[PDB]
């Protein structure tokens, strides 16, 4: 389910007012996150989680959610780089439902996208490095894009 | 080795008439007059060829004729088209002895990249060539060198002195090709500049 904040704690727990909130009421078993839990850490857990526990039949969930582990393990780290929290808001918007064969990548995908809305902030802090995918060549100029 | 026409044969060569027959040589590998023959891109390198920066005329190799009658070299530089291979067939029969041929580019070599319904596949389907030289176009300077292979290969041939006297056949020594020459020098080829720098 999505993370929701201090200030939606005064609505009810029913189905219609936290899906209206942008979260789901699922099992009604809330859990609360104090300010000493890192916010990158505690979905980098939730992604290790919901990653390990693909079931492995289509393609969305099984090779997007491992890239948003590596990409959070990277920003837990402070070895980020640009586009990362990018990917991460593109692999939320595709692995939604109907993209993927089961309910369970939007449910992964929930408490990263609203993680990213609300904590934005802690995600940021990990990229530290700039992007670099290759290695220098001898002898071959790279093509460099602007 | 020699080959002879009028059969792989060995060498024929008094002491006297050897160095006669040198200085022959000599001269001609010294005074090689080419035909000006303009078909494609490779003789626009060859004329480059000519020019002040290169100065092919050091090798006593400019003096370019119009007439195929006092040409002693007919360098085939440009595509062999279907038009023009009876042209260039009569100008080399118009040739007279001793005649050398040089196919100077891929076209003249082989056809090159014109594998094509207008064009002959190379120079010699109809005309014996002598020295080839591979590139499209080769630069001026290879061919100076082809020119030099083609010295090398008078300097060791032999032909009749007179047509009264002697024998009239035609030697050739068939030579080392240049590419088992070279294999020695061009395998131990280990580094070279890359290709970012100038
Ligand atoms: C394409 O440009 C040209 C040349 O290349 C530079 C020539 O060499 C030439 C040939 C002319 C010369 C080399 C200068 C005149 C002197 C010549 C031919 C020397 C001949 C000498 C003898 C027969 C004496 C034996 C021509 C005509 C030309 O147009
Ligand atoms: S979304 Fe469902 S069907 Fe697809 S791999 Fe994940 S667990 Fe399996
Ligand atoms: S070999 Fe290449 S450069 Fe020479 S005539 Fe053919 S196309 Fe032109």
């Amino acid at each position: 389910t999505d993370f929701l904040t201090e200030a939606h704690l005064d609505l009810p727990m029913e189905f219609e007012s936290i899906g209206k909130a942008g979260s789901r009421l699922g099992t009604a078993l809330a859990m609360a996150v104090d300010h000493e839990i890192n916010m990158v850490s505690l979905v980098r857990n939730l992604e290790e989680f919901f990653a390990r526990e693909s079931c492995g039949w289509c393609t969305p969930c099984r090779d997007g959610l491992p890239w948003s582990v590596k990409i959070l393990r990277a920003l837990e780290r402070g070895e980020g780089q640009p586009g990362d929290i990018e990917t991460l808001e593109q692999l939320c918007r595709f692995l939604g439902p109907g993209k993927t064969f089961c309910a369970h990548a939007p449910g992964a995908v929930e408490p990263l996208q609203s993680a990213i809305k609300y904590f934005r902030e802690e995600f940021e802090a990990g990229i530290k490095q700039p992007f670099s995918n290759t290695h220098l060549i001898n002898g071959i100029q790279p093509n460099l894009l602007k | 080795d020699y080959t002879l026409t009028r059969e792989i044969v060995t060498d024929p060569l008094n002491v006297f008439m050897g160095k006669l027959n040198d200085m022959v040589n000599w001269g001609r590998k010294n005074s090689i007059w080419p035909y000006n023959f303009g078909l494609s891109c490779c003789y626009v390198e060859m004329v480059t060829s000519f020019t002040a920066v290169h100065d092919v005329a050091r090798f006593g190799a400019e003096v370019l004729r119009a007439s195929p009658r006092q040409a002693d070299l007919m360098v085939v530089a440009g595509t062999c088209f279907t038009k023009m291979a009876p042209v260039i067939q009569r100008l080399y029969d118009q040739m007279l002895e001793p005649k050398w041929v040089i196919s100077m580019g891929a076209c003249a070599n082989s056809g090159g990249m014109y594998d094509i319904y207008s064009v002959v596949q190379g120079v010699d389907k109809f005309i014996p060539v002598d020295v080839y030289i591979p590139g499209c176009p080769p630069r001026p300077e290879a061919y100076m060198q082809a020119l030099m292979l083609l010295q090398e290969s008078i300097g060791k041939e032999r032909r009749p002195l007179s047509w009264v006297v002697g024998d009239q056949g035609v030697y050739r020594a068939n030579m080392q090709s240049e590419r088992e020459r070279k294999r020695g020098e061009r395998i131990a080829v280990t580094n070279l500049r890359t290709p970012d720098e100038i």
